[PDB]
Order: C-alpha cells, then structure tokens, then sequence
C-alpha cells in the first residue's frame, strides 16, 4: 500500500533519473560531434 | 591536588615506549 | 634594593653603551661586498 | 619453492593469475546491480530518517 | 571506438575550464551549494526556524545574513522538497530551511568532485596526487564540522548556519558550552594553522631575500625563467642564515615542501578528531583536581576557574534566544552576574 | 633458504631528534589530561 | 499573477537583443 | 608527583634543543 | 576585436561598483536595518 | 689591531655558530632574563593580585596548577601602568603578590625579541643578503606588543595586558570579545583570512611542489634522498606543477614565476597578521568591532533579531561575569 | 578565428547573469523603508 | 599556449560585445529590482514583509514546533496575521 | 589489596629501562655484521 | 684536529641479550611482591 | 593491578623461552 512519502520518493527518484539523463544524452550527443582527431 | 595516580604511568609510558622505539632505530642505523 | 637598583643601572649601562659603539665603530664597512 | 600436500590440491585454485574476460564483459550487468543497490540503501536511509514513512513500520523502540 | 570513449576524449579535452568525469559530479552540486546560498542570504528568512532575520531583503548586511539551520523539530530530516515535510512547495521548503541540508549536502558532494578532480588532473598531467592528498584536511573538517557534529546533537538545528556572524555565534557556543579552548585537538589544530601560516610566511621571505643576481634590474620578479634549470634563490646561504640565526634549519629542499603540506593539513586532521568527540558532549571540560580543590578551598582560583565563571555567563544569558524551541524562561534573579555589571 | 624480501631500515639524526620532540611535546600536551 | 511577466520582460528583450545580434556568427558554428 | 613529571618533561625538551643545535648532523655540500 | 580601449573600460566598470557598493552603505543608514 | 677593534669583530663575526651582533648584545641579556624569571615563576611563584582587589590568583605548578591551567599573571591592577621594578617593593614577597615578575618578563622579552628582529636584518647584511625577512618578523613581534603593552596603555593597567599562560590567553579572549566585539572587527576578519589562508597556501605549495618531485630515488628509499644539499639544479618541476593547478582551477590562476609565487607566500600572512595586530592596537583605544544590535526593526517597531544580537547575548555573559568582584558601578569603561 | 559559445562561455553566464539579476534586486532593497 | 578559445581582452574592448551587452546588462538588472519591487520575491520565498512578522499585538515568535505539521503550522500562523 | 601505589611505576621502570638498553645493544650488533 | 682514535664499537650476542632479559625478568618477578608490600 | 603485573611478567618469561630455544644462535662446528 502506497503512502504519500513514497509517492514523493517515486518522484524524487523520476526526477533524479531524469536530470542524469538529458546530462548524458546531452554530453554523449556533443562528444559524438566535437572529436578529436588523430 | 587529587588527581588521577594512573596519569604518571600513562604519561612515563606515553614518552618511554615510542622514545625508545626511535632510539632503537636510530642506534643500528649509525652501526652500518 | 638599592644596591639592586644600582647595579641593574651599570650593567644596563654597560651593555647600551656596547650596542651604541659598536654600530658607530664603521657598521657600514662590515659586509662581505664593498667597504664603501 | 617447497611442493606440500595441501598446496598441491590448492595449486589449481590460485592458477589463473591475470586471466580476463574481454573487453567490457558483465560491466553493463554489474552497473544494473549497483544502481539497484544504491536505491535499495536509499529506501533503508530513508526509512531511518523518517523522510520516507511505509505502513506498518514504525521506526521507534515501540516496535 | 566505443561511445564510451568518446565520450572519455571530449570529457578530457584541453580547454579553458578542464571538465572531466569528475566535472559531472563537481560543477552541478558546487554551483548549487553557491547558488542556494547567494539566494538564501539574499532572499530568505530564518523567521520561523529561529526567531531571527538572515537575508538582505530583510534589511541584514553581509556580516549578519545567513542560511540558518533548520528547526529543532526537524530532527535530522534530510528535508528533501519531495518529502513528507514540505510536500513539494518550494517556498515551505524555503521556511522551513531546506536550502541549508540542500547547500550542506550539494556542497558535501561537490567536495567529493573537487578532490575526484584533482586526482582525475594528476592523473592526466603526470604527477604525483598529493595535493589530492592535503586536501582530504578541509574534507575531514567539513564533515565533522556540518554533518557529524549536528547528527550526535539533537538536530540539523545545532549544525552552523552558513553566515559570517552565524559563525562567530558557533564560535562562540562552543566556548560556553563545550569549552572548545581547553580541548588538546582543538590545541594541536591552532598549532597547525598558525604554524602553517608562520611556514607561509618565513619560506615565502626566505626565497625572496636569498635570490641570486639573474637579472639587473631593481624588480626581481623578471629575473626568473620557468624552464630555467637552476635554483633561483640560494639553499646554502639560505640554511647558513637560519641555523645562526635560530640554530637550526631546513637542508633539504624535499623534506620542507612535505612539511609544508604536513603540518596544517595535520592539524586540521586534529581538530576534526576533537569536533566528533563534540558530537557526543565527549568534552574537555573540566579538570576534576582543579573542581575538588575549589569545592573545598574558596580562596583557590585559577585562570581555568575564571574561564568557566564566563562559561556559565554565556550558557545562562545566551540559550533562551539561541535555543528558542525550548521556552527557557530565565527570570532576572536566576541570571548569574557579579558585582554591579 | 633466506626471505630476499628483507630489507634494511634506517632512521637518520634529524628524523630522531624530530621524532623525539613530537613525542615529548605530545607528552607535555596530554599529561595534564591524563592527571585530571 | 502580472509581476510574473515584468521580471522577465527585460531578461527576454537582452536575450532576443543579442540573438539578433549574434545571429549569423553564430550560424558559423556549423563543422 | 605531577609538578615532577610536568618539570622533568620540559626539562628533557630543554636538553633536546641543546642536542639538536650543537651536534646536529652537519648540512653538508655534497 | 580592440576597438575599445581597455584603460577606458576599466575606468567605467569601476566607477560601476563603486556607485553600487555606495549605494549598499548608503542603506546600512537608510530604511531596513537602519536601527531606525 | 686592538682590543676593541678584536672584540667588535668577534661581535660581528659570520662563524660564530649562533651569531652574535650588536642587537645581539642587548638580546642575549635581556631574553635571558626574561626566560629565567619565567620558568622560575611560572613553577613556583605564589599566587598574585592580579585585578588589585585583594583576590589572588594562583598560577604556578607548586600552587595546585598544570601546564594548562599555569601562568604568570600580570600585576596587580593597583598599580596600572605604574614601572614596578624589583627594587620599588619592599620586599620580593610585595613584588610577588602584586604580580613584578610579570612587568619583568614582558618588558626584557620586548626588547629581546625586538632586537631578535634588528638581529635578522644584521646578519642579512653580513651574509651579502636581501635584508626584508626581518619585515616578515615584524608581524608576529607587532602581534606580542599589542597584547602586552600597546592593550595595557590604551585601557590604563597590565592586570590588563595577556597572561603568560596556556587558560591565561583564553581569559583575555573572551573578556576582548565582550568589550570589543573583536569577531565583529574587520581587521580580526582579515587576521583570520590571513591564517588560514597562510595554512590553506602552505599546504597547497607544499602538496604541489611535492606533486612534482623528479624521480630519483627508488620506492624502498624516502623520496627526500633525491635532493641533495646545494645542488646545482632545482629537484622539482614548475612547469608541470603550473600544468596541473593551472588546469585544476584555469591557467592564469595559478602562478608560473617563482619568485611571484613566493613574494605572494609571504606577503599574505605577514600582511594579514599586521592588520589583526593593529586590531588589537586600535580596539586599545577603544575603537571596538561592528555593532548591530537591534538593528533590525519591523513596521511597528519590534526588535527582529539577527545572528549579531544572538552575539550579543553571549557577550553579555562574558560581560557580567568576568571579574565578577571588581566592579562597583555599572559601567564597565576600562 | 574563433567560436563564440563554448564551454567557457556557458561557465561565465551561468555566473554573471544572475549576478547581475541579484545585484538588481539588492540595489532596490535600499529603498525599502519599514 | 592557448586553449583555443577567443582571448577577454579581445572580447570587451570589441564593439560587437558592448553591443550586445549594453542592453542585457541593465536589463538583467531592472528584472532584479522589479523582482524586488513588484513584492514577488516575497511571496516566492515565503519572507515577512515588514508588517508581517508578528500579529499587531503578540509578541512570541511563530517557531515551528513539529516535524510533519510543520507546513501547517506555519500556514495557521499566516492566518492569524489577518 | 592496599598496595603500595608506586610500586607499579616501580615494576614497570625497572623492567623496561634495563630491558630497552639490552635491546638497543642487541639491535645495533646485528646492524654490523 | 684529528677524530677521537680510541672509539671502539660495543656489541652484545642474541644469548647475551636472552640471559640479560631473563635476569631482569626474573629479578622484577621477586622484587615485585615487594615492592607493591 | 598487582595480579596483572604479576602475571604479565610469568607470561614475558614464558615468550622469552620460546624464543630462546626456537629462534637460538645456531651452534656451529669451528
Ligand atoms: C568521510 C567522507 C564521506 C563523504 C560524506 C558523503 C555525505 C553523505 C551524506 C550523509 C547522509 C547523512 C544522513 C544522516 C541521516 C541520519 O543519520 O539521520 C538520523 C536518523 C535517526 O533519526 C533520529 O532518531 C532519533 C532517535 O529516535 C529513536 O528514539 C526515540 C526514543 O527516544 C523514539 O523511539 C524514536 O521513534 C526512535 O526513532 C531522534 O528521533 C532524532 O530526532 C531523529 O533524527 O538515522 C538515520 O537516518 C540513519 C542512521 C543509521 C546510520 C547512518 C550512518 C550515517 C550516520 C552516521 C552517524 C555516525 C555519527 C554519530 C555521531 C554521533
Ligand atoms: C551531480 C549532480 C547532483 C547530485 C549528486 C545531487 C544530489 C542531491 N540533490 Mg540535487 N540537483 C541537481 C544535481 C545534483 N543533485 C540538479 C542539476 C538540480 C537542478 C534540477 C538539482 C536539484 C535539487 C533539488 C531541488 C533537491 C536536490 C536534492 C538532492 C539530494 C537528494 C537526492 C535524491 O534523493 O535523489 C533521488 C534520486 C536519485 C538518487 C537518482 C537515482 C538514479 C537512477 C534513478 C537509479 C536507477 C538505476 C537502475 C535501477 C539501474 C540502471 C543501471 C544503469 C547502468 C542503466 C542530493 C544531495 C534535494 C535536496 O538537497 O534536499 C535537501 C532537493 O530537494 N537537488
Ligand atoms: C576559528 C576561529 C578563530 C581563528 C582562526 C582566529 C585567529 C586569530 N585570532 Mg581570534 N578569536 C576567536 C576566534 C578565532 N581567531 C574568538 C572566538 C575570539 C573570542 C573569544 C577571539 C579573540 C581574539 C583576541 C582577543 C585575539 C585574537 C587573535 C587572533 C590571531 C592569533 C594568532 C596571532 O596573533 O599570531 C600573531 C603572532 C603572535 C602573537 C606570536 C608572536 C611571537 C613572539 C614574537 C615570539 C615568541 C617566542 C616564544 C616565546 C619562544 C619560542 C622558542 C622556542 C623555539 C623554544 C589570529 C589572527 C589575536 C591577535 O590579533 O593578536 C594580534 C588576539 O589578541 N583573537
Ligand atoms: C575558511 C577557510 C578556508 C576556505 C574558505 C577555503 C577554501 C578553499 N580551499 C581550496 C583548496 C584547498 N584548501 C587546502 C587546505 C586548506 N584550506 C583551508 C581553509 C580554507 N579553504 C585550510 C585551513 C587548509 C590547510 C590544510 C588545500 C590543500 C586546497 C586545495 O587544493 C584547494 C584549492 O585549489 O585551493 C587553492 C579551494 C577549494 C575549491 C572548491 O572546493 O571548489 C568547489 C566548490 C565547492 C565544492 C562548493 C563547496 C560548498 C561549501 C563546502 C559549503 C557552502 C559554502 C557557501 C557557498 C558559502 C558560505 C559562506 C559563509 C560560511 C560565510 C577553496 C578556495
Ligand atoms: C614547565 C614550564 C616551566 C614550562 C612552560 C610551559 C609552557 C606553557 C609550555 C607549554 C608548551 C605546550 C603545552 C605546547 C603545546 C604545543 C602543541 C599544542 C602541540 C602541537 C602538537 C601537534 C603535533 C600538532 C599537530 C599539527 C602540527 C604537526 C603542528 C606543527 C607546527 C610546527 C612545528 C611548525 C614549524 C614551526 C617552525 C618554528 C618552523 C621552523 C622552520 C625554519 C627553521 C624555517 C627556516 C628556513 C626557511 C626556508 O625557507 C629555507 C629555505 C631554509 C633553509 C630555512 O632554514
Ligand atoms: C562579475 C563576475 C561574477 C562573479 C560572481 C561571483 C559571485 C560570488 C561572490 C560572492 C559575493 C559576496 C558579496 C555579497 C555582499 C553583498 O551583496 O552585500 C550586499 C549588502 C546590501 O546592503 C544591505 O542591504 C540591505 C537591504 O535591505 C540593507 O539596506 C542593509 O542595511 C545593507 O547593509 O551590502 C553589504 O552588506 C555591504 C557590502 C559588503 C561587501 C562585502 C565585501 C566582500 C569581501
Ligand atoms: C578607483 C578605486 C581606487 C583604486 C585603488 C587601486 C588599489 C590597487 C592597489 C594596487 C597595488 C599594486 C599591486 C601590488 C604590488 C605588486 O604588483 O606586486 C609585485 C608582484 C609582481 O608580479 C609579477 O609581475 C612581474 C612583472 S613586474 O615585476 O611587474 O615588472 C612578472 O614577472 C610576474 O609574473 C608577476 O606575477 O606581484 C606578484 O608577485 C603577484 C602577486 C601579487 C600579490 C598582491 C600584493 C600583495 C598582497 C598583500 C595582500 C594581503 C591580503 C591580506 C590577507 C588577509
Ligand atoms: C534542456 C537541457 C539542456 C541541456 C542540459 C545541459 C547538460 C550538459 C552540460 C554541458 C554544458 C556545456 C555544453 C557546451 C558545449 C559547446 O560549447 O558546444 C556548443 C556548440 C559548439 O561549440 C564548440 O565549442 C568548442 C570548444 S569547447 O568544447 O566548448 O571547449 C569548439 O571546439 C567547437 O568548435 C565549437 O563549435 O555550438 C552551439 O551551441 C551554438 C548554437
Ligand atoms: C598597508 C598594507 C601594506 C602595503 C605594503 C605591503 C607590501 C607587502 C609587504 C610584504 C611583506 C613580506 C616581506 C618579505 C617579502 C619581500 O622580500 O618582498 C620582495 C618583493 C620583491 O622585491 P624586489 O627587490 O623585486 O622589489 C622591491 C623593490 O626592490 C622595488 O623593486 O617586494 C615586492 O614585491 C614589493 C611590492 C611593493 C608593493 C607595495
Ligand atoms: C592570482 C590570483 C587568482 C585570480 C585570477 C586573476 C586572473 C587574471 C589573469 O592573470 O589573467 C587574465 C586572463 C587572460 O585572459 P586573455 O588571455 O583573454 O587576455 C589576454 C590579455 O591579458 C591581453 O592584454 O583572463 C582570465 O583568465 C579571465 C578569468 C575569468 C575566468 C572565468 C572563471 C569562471 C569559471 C569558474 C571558476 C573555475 C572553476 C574552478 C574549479 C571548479
Ligand atoms: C537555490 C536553488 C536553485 C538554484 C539557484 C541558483 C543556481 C542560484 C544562482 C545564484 C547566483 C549565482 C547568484 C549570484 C549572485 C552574486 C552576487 C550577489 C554578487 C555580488 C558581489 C558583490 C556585491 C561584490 C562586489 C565587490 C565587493 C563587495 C568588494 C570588493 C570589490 C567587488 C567589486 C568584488 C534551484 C534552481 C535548484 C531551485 C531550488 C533552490
Ligand atoms: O575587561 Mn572589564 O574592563 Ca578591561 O577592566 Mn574593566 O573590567 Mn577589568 O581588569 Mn581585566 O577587564
Ligand atoms: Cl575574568
Ligand atoms: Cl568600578
Ligand atoms: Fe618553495
């Protein structure tokens, strides 16, 4: 049975899942552009 | 004063154990 | 005391007097490069 | 070195040194338990904390 | 090559503000530490957390605005925006002082990233990691100091609060309640920063008054080439001043710059130590010898009782603002006081 | 048979004289403490 | 409410102001 | 006893100065 | 690119704070937390 | 040559081990006697009227105190800024229990250390030097005249001026930030500032000089075998130390020169502790730190409090406490 | 030849700009009376 | 050397900037002093205005005095206000 | 037992400082050869 | 001026410092009863 | 504390047998 709290920690945990992603696809997205070359 | 009697026993170990240590130490290494 | 205070006086003395001769004794020329 | 009985039937078990998978191997499944594991500290922090308040758990001594 | 590796090279590209994988971590939570400070001492209140005014908008100026510890009640809340406190209402968040756990843990982690960072950049440059090293001192501090000392108390509410005179007033707490003074890893910590600060100052004097010739110009700040092979001031008329001056004196150019990171960053180690023993009241308070003497002796008097007579002044004329939550109600006759003051 | 792990430790003058100063200052520092 | 919008008006004019200005140079930004 | 042992403390830290200046390991240019 | 002197925009931005720390010190006397 | 031309020149003389000088005619005798009377004092010396009301404190090791609790206390208040020479008593049991030793140490171990100081510029001269390390010096030695003599002389007595003591010093800090709000005062804030960025910096050359250390040693021995006393060259590498911090912060925040960096070590703490001393030298006179109390007000007219008036509180309990005996009238003006 | 935005770029506005919105906003407080 | 990037004494002493930053300066600026002098930033951040500290004839604070009441608490004391 | 306070500092010392400089003499032996 | 020619080095055997421990071993266990009284 | 002292030293001598008799100056033939 699903409590108020826990319906925050659900959020806070979407929340945070989605911060690291925009992050990474954000960061991988730009690294596959801006190379280095060799 | 009426402090602790165990203070001069920790305080002469405190000094004796880790000076001889060093002593030790320094002694051989002079003797090669 | 007072043969205290008398004597601190001299050797006061004594030693105020050594710091201000010798820096009068050519304290400029004492210093490895130039003797002026 | 000196062979003994006991190191003999060890010997196999401390043979592999330096033998590897390759590549990157199970680092993906590894990072699916981590992950797992951290959310699953978080929710015994939580519950401890009191930030995160379940049913029928009361985080007292009365209990 | 791998999206991984990719990813690597651009995370590790020479640019103005190196990044890194470290940087993940270190530029969001440090600018958020920074950030939920400016905007708590310029905006927010600490009204109803502690009876007082801490933000610029409420008329205070640098010294007096702070972000104030939460309220007692909290208990040591983590007072998530999303949790069972505030509810997700930023402003009641705000009230109830979430941007202080907000800046003590965003700041805790951004620490972490800083030192990640400075063992990522060795790595990279080459050299040894031991600045990474020194800095674990100023990590151990803020641990003790933000996160240990308040989770032994009863609350985030005796933790600091993140302002100048906010600070002096912790300062000031410790001395009447713990008698921080008296305690030796507080002692051996002032031994390390001043002897720190003295280290500073007589090597930075040292190498500026036994310079070679390499210039001929009057501003000696020229006269010097990075990519120079050669000592630019003098080790040996260097050790010969000091060891006629004071007795001794440094010979080895390796051992004093190691003493130079060891000593403050020791004793910063130290006070830590005593700081955690504070988390549990676990004092250097008293001498029990001095306190049976003087029980017993009313003409036996010391510095060390003196010091506590203003120990008790400080606990009695302070606590009742200072710890508002517990109603202390000290009629003027309980007010301990001497003579005419 | 002889371990060629082995190896010959050393402690100079100045590490002495250092060590021993830590020690004694450390002692001076905590006795008080220590006779309460 | 109305104050919403006049906090951010003169924050939207400097952004559009120096998106204007800065717009073909930035359209460089293409390799 | 504690006045005895604070004195001889200090006192043997008085003594290490003396040994520390005078018979120093002499810095030498090598 | 340089076609501003930097003399003259170091002047400008400084007697930009100035103005703006005057103004804060004007307001240690002025209005909230005035003591007044 | 002759006997005083032999004698200035042992006087002067480089190869003496510790060297002498002419400052060194007067800091020699008068450090002697300072440090005599002290550990004597400081040992035996019975207890003394230190704020003149007939209430002796007790602050040698025979008279029930500890290394930390044990002081020389200043002199009595009865005599203020009166010169109290062992030869003004009329006996050494007076001068003791109105604190002489006191006036006695201060005094030689101002001289003292301020030839100490003349001292360090006098044999920079000899060794062909740059002669500014005494400037250094003159920090920490301002600090020592501000808590014993320039704070006695603003506020009228030595019962005034520091103790010599571990609990002696915590005494006159915290009755100092009761009558002077010494937090609250921006050259206390910049004294600080100049500490811990003194640590702070000392570590960081320390753990960046150490970072680059050239490897010439092997892992079984200490790393220090790698420089060797006098050597040509320098045993670490700059270029790479500005290579790392330039890149942990960015590469103009980090210094490149040598001897700009060291100028910059030197001149932070010593600059620092100077103010922090004329701190002390100005809240002698009374000019005390930043006050702030009560003033915040709401419409009506309530006191809203701020951390300054939780400050305040404090202060109060160091005010009416201290020296609980030796005020008679409300006021506590010196 | 140069970029314009870039990582630096983003570092510098990230700070300055609410900087200068914060200095804004205390400048106004000067003139709140009680 | 140089990381690449287009050098700051370049940058401000170029018209091209001034331009651009003569107007989201000052513009930046007065969307902070509106934040202020419209009120918002009080209602944002839940900051007593100066009439809004205490009721007009109490004298205690309104301290939060529990842990999950507590957003109700401090929403009870801005009744009482009125 | 009322015992003599002293007499274990006494023990103590009377172990060690004998048995310290026999180990001193011992360890700087083995140092030569 | 010359270095002191008549320094000699001092050296005790392992059964030399095993017969010195067990004596003073020994000795502190006798004494000791006595010592406490 | 007596009762500890006393045994501590029976247990000293009893490590320093140990040591006497396993870890001896190994004789050796001329
Ligand atoms: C070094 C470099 C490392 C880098 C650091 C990186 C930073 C990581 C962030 C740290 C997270 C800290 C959150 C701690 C929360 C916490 O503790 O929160 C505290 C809660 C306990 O809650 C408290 O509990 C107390 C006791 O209650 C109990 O007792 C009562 C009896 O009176 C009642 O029965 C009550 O119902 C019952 O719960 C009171 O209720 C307090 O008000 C309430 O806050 O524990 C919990 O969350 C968890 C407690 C389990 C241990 C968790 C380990 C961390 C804690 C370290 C403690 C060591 C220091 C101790 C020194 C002292
Ligand atoms: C480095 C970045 C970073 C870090 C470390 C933190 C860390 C923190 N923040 Mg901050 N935050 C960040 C960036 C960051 N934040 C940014 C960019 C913003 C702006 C949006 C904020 C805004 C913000 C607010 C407003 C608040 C926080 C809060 C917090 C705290 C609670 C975190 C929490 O419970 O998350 C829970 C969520 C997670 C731990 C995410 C878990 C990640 C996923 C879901 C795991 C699932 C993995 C799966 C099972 C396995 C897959 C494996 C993989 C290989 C695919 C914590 C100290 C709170 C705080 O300070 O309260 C006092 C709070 O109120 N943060
Ligand atoms: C974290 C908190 C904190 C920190 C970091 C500081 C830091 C400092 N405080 Mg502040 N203070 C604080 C809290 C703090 N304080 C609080 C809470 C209070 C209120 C209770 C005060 C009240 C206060 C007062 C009242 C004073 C300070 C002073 C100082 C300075 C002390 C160091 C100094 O004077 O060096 C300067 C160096 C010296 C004093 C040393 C001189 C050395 C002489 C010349 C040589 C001595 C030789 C020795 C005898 C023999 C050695 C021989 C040996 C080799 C055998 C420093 C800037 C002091 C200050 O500014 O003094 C100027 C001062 O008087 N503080
Ligand atoms: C008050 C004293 C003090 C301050 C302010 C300070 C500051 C700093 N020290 C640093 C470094 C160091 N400090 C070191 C040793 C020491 N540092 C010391 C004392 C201090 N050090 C002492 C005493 C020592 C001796 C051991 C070393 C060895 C280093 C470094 O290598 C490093 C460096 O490069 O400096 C040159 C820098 C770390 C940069 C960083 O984390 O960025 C990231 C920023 C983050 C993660 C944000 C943190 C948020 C903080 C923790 C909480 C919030 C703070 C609010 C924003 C402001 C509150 C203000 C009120 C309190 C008034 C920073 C400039
Ligand atoms: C009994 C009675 C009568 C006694 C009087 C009692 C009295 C009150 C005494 C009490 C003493 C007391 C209790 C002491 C307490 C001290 C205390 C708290 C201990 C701290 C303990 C501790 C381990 C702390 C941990 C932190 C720590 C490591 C601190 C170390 C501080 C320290 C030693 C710093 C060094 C200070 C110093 C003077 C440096 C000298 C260096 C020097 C010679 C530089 C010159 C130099 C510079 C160059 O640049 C070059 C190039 C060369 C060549 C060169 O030479
Ligand atoms: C450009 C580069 C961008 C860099 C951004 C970096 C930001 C980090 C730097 C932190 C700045 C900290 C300074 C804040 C001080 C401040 O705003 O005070 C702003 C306050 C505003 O002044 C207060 O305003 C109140 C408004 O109600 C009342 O009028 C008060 O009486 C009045 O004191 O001013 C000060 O207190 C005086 C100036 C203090 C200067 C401190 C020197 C810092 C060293
Ligand atoms: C309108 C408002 C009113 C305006 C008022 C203006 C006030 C500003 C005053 C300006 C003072 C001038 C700067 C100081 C002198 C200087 O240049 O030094 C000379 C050197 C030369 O630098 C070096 O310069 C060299 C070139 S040369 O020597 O200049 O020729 C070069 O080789 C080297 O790389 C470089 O580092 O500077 C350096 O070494 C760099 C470090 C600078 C350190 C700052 C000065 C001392 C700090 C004391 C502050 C302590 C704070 C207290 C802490 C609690
Ligand atoms: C709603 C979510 C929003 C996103 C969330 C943010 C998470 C990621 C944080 C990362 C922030 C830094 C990104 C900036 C990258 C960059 O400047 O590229 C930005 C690119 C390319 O810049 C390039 O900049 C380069 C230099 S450098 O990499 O910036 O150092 C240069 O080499 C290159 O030629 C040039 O074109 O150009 C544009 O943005 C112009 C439009
Ligand atoms: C009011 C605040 C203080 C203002 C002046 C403080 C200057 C800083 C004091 C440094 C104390 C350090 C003493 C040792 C350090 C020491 O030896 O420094 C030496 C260092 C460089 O010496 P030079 O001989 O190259 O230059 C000084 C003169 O010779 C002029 O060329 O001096 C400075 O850089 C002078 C800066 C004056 C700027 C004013
Ligand atoms: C020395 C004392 C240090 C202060 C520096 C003095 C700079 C002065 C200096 O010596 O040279 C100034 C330097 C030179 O820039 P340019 O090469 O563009 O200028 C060339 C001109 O000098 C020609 O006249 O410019 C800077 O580096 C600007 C700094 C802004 C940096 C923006 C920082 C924002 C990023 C966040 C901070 C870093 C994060 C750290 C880790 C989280
Ligand atoms: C918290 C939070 C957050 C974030 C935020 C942020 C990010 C912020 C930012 C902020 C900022 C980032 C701000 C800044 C500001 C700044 C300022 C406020 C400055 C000022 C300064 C000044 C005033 C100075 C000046 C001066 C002086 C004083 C002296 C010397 C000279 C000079 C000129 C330097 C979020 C979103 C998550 C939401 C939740 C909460
Ligand atoms: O601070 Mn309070 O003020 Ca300067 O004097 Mn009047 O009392 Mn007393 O003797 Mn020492 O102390
Ligand atoms: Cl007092
Ligand atoms: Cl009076
Ligand atoms: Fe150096």
């Amino acid at each position: 049975t699903i409590t108020p709290s826990l319906k925050g920690f659900f959020i806070g945990l979407l929340s945070g899942a989605v911060v690291l992603g925009l992050t990474f696809a954000v960061l991988i997205a730009i690294s596959q552009i801006d190379k280095v070359q060799r | 004063m009426e402090v602790n009697q165990l203070g001069l026993i920790a305080t002469a170990l405190f000094v004796l154990v880790p000076s001889v240590f060093l002593i030790i130490l320094y002694v051989q290494t002079e003797s090669q | 005391m007072e043969t205290l205070k008398i004597t601190v006086y001299i050797v006061v003395t004594f030693f105020v007097l050594l710091f201000v001769f010798g820096f009068l004794s050519g304290d400029p020329a004492r210093n490895p490069k130039r003797k002026d | 070195a000196r062979r003994t009985w006991l190191g003999d039937i060890l010997r196999p078990l401390n043979s592999e040194y330096g033998k590897v998978a390759p590549g990157w191997g199970t680092t993906p499944l590894m990072a699916v338990f981590m992950g797992l594991f951290l959310v699953f500290l978080l929710i015994i922090l939580e519950i401890y904390n009191s930030t995160l308040i379940l049913d029928g758990v009361n985080v007292s001594w009365k209990a | 090559r791998g999206w991984f590796d990719i990813l690597d090279d651009w995370l590790k590209r020479d640019r103005f503000v190196f990044v890194g994988w470290s940087g993940i971590l270190l530029f969001p939570c440090a600018y958020l530490a920074l950030g939920g400070w400016l905007t708590g001492t310029t905006f927010v209140t600490s009204w109803y957390t502690h009876g007082l005014a801490s933000s610029y908008l409420e008329g205070c100026n640098f010294l007096t605005v702070a972000v104030s510890t939460p309220a007692n009640s909290m208990g040591h809340s983590l007072l998530l925006l999303w949790g069972p406190e505030a509810q997700g209402d930023f402003t009641r968040w705000c009230q109830l002082g979430g941007l202080w756990t907000f800046i003590a843990l965003h700041g805790a982690f951004g620490l972490i990233g800083f030192m990640l960072r400075q063992f990522e950049i060795a790595r990279l440059v080459g050299v040894r990691p031991y600045n990474a090293i020194a800095f674990s001192a100023p990590i151990a501090v803020f641990v003790s100091v933000f996160l240990i000392y308040p989770l032994g108390q009863s609350s985030w509410f005796f933790a600091p609060s993140f302002g100048v005179a906010a600070i002096f007033r912790f300062l000031l707490f410790f001395q009447g309640f713990h008698n921080w003074t008296l305690n030796p890893f507080h002692m051996m910590g002032v031994a390390g920063v001043l002897g720190g600060a003295l280290l500073c100052a007589i090597h930075g004097a040292t190498v500026e008054n036994t310079l070679f010739q390499d210039g001929e110009g009057a501003s000696t700040f020229r006269a010097f080439n990075p990519t120079q092979a050669e000592e630019t001031y003098s080790m040996v008329t260097a050790n010969r001043f000091w060891s006629q001056i004071f007795g001794i004196a440094f010979s080895n150019k390796r051992w004093l710059h190691f003493f130079m990171l060891f000593v403050p960053v020791t004793g910063l180690w130290m006070s830590a130590i005593g700081v955690v023993g504070l988390a549990l009241n676990l004092r250097s308070y008293d001498f029990i010898s001095q306190e049976i003497r003087a029980a017993e002796d009313p003409e036996f008097e010391t510095f060390y009782t003196k010091n506590l007579l203003l120990n008790e002044g400080i606990r009695a004329w302070m606590a009742p603002q200072d710890q508002p939550h517990e109603n202390f109600v000290f009629p003027e006759e309980v007010l301990p006081r001497g003579n005419a003051l | 048979e002889p371990n060629p792990n082995r190896q010959p430790v050393e402690l100079n003058r100045t590490s002495l004289y250092l060590g021993l100063l830590l020690i004694l200052v450390l002692a001076l520092l905590f006795s008080s403490y220590f006779f309460n | 409410d109305w104050r919403v919008l006049v906090v951010l008006l003169p924050v939207l004019l400097a952004a559009g102001w120096a998106v204007r200005n800065i717009l073909p140079y930035a359209v460089k930004q293409v390799q | 006893m504690e006045t005895i042992t604070y004195v001889f403390i200090f006192a043997c830290i008085i003594a290490l100065f003396f040994f520390a200046i005078f018979f120093r390991e002499p810095p030498r240019i090598t | 690119g340089g076609r501003i002197p930097l003399w003259i925009v170091a002047t400008v931005a400084g007697m930009g704070v100035i103005v703006i720390v005057g103004l804060f010190f004007y307001g240690a006397y002025a209005g909230l937390g005035s003591s007044l | 040559a002759n006997l005083w031309e032999r004698f200035c020149n042992w006087v002067t003389s480089t190869d003496n081990r510790l060297y002498v000088g002419w400052f060194g005619v007067i800091m020699i005798p008068t450090l002697l006697a300072a440090t005599i009377c002290f550990v004597i004092a400081f040992i035996a010396a019975p207890p003394v009227d230190i704020d003149g009301i007939r209430e002796p404190v007790s602050g040698s090791l025979l008279y029930g105190n500890n290394i930390i609790t044990g002081a020389v206390v200043p002199s009595s208040n009865a005599i203020g800024l009166h010169f109290y020479p062992i030869w003004e008593a009329a006996s050494l049991d007076e001068w003791l229990y109105n604190g002489g030793p006191y006036q006695l140490i201060i005094f030689h171990f101002l001289l003292g250390a301020s030839c100490y100081m003349g001292r360090q510029w006098e044999l920079s001269y000899r060794l062909g030097m740059r002669p500014w390390i005494c400037v250094a010096y003159s920090a920490p030695l301002a600090s020592a005249f501000a808590v014993f003599l320039i704070y006695p002389i603003g506020q009228g007595s030595f019962s005034d001026g520091m103790p010599l003591g571990i609990s002696g010093t915590f005494n006159f800090m915290i009755v100092f930030q009761a009558e002077h709000n010494i937090l609250m005062h921006p050259f206390h804030q910049l004294g600080v500032a100049g500490v811990f960025g003194g640590a702070l910096f000392c570590a960081m050359h320390g753990s960046l000089v150490t970072s680059s250390l050239i490897r010439e040693t092997t892992e079984t021995e200490s790393a220090n075998y790698g420089y060797k006393f006098g050597q040509e060259e320098e045993t670490y590498n700059i270029v790479a130390a500005h290579g790392y911090f330039g890149r942990l912060i960015f590469q103009y925040a980090s210094f490149n020169n040598s001897r700009s960096l060291h100028f910059f070590l030197a001149a932070w703490p010593v600059v620092g502790v100077w103010f922090t001393a004329l701190g002390i030298s100005t809240m002698a006179f009374n000019l005390n730190g930043f006050n702030f109390n009560h003033s915040v007000i709401d419409a009506k007219g309530n006191v809203i409090n701020t951390w300054a008036d939780i400050i305040n509180r404090a202060n109060l309990g160091m005010e009416v406490m201290h020296e609980r005996n030796a005020h008679n009238f409300p006021l506590d003006l010196a | 030849s140069y970029p314009i935005f870039t990582v630096r770029w983003v570092a510098v506005h990230t700070l300055a700009v609410p900087t200068i919105f914060f200095l804004g906003a205390i400048a106004a407080m000067q003139f709140i009376q009680r | 050397g140089t990381t690449g990037e287009r050098p700051f004494s370049d940058i401000i002493t170029s018209v091209r900037y001034w331009v651009i930053h003569s107007i989201t300066i000052p513009a930046l600026f007065i969307a902070g002093w509106l934040f202020v002098s419209t009120g918002l930033a009080y209602d944002v951040f839940g900051t007593p205005r100066p009439d809004s500290y205490y009721a007009q004839e109490q004298r205690s604070i309104p301290l939060v005095t529990d842990r999950f009441e507590a957003k109700q608490q401090v929403e009870t004391f801005l009744e009482q206000l009125k």
